[PDB]
């Protein structure tokens, strides 16, 4: 009984937070940290 | 007599590229 | 200076710097005093003969 | 600019010639100094004039 209007709001909210993700980069910190852990673990290995 | 050498004296430490 | 061969694993020695690998021509540009390239991990990646 | 050095008996003589729109003091710039020449003299120097 709300899904017309409230599903439209749901679409708008999921889309606007998808846009926010398109406008967000600090969230990728976990995977960038893991990639950098790999990078320094290989790099410290080479430096040894 | 004295002045501020802000960021001066930055050369290439090596001929390595 | 005997020879220079490319794209085949050889033992290259340039003025004293020794190493084994294949020599590939690149479009990079050096500075006149600069001699050999380097990577982000102390890895040799280019040598102007 | 005539940056000098003396390490391992390698009396380096750097240089850099950059004109600027200032006639008062050193500017808020940044210019690297290339090793114009190197002098392998290997002597002990502690003063200059
Ligand atoms: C509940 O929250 C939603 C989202 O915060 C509200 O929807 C917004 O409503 C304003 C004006 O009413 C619009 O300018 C926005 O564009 C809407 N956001 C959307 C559609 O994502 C909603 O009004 C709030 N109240 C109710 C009863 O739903």
């Amino acid at each position: 009984e709300n899904q017309k209007l409230i599903a439209n709001q749901f679409n708008s909210a999921i889309g606007k937070i998808q846009d926010s993700l398109s406008s967000t980069a600090s969230a990728l910190g976990k995977l960038q940290n893991v990639v950098n852990q790999n990078a320094q673990a290989l790099n410290t290995l080479v430096k040894q | 007599a004295y002045t501020n050498s802000f960021t001066r004296g930055v050369y290439y430490p090596d001929k390595v590229f | 200076s005997t020879n220079l061969v490319k794209n085949k694993c050889v033992n290259f020695n340039f003025n004293g710097l020794t190493g084994t690998g294949v020599l590939t021509e690149s479009n990079k540009k050096f500075l006149p005093f600069q001699q050999f390239g380097r990577d982000i991990a102390d890895t040799t990646d280019a040598v102007r003969d | 600019e005539f940056v000098f050095k003396n390490i391992d008996g390698y009396f380096k003589i750097y240089s850099k010639h950059t004109p600027i729109n200032l006639v008062r003091d050193l500017p808020q710039g940044f210019s690297a100094l290339e090793p114009l020449v190197d002098l392998p003299i290997g002597i002990n120097i502690t003063r200059f004039q």
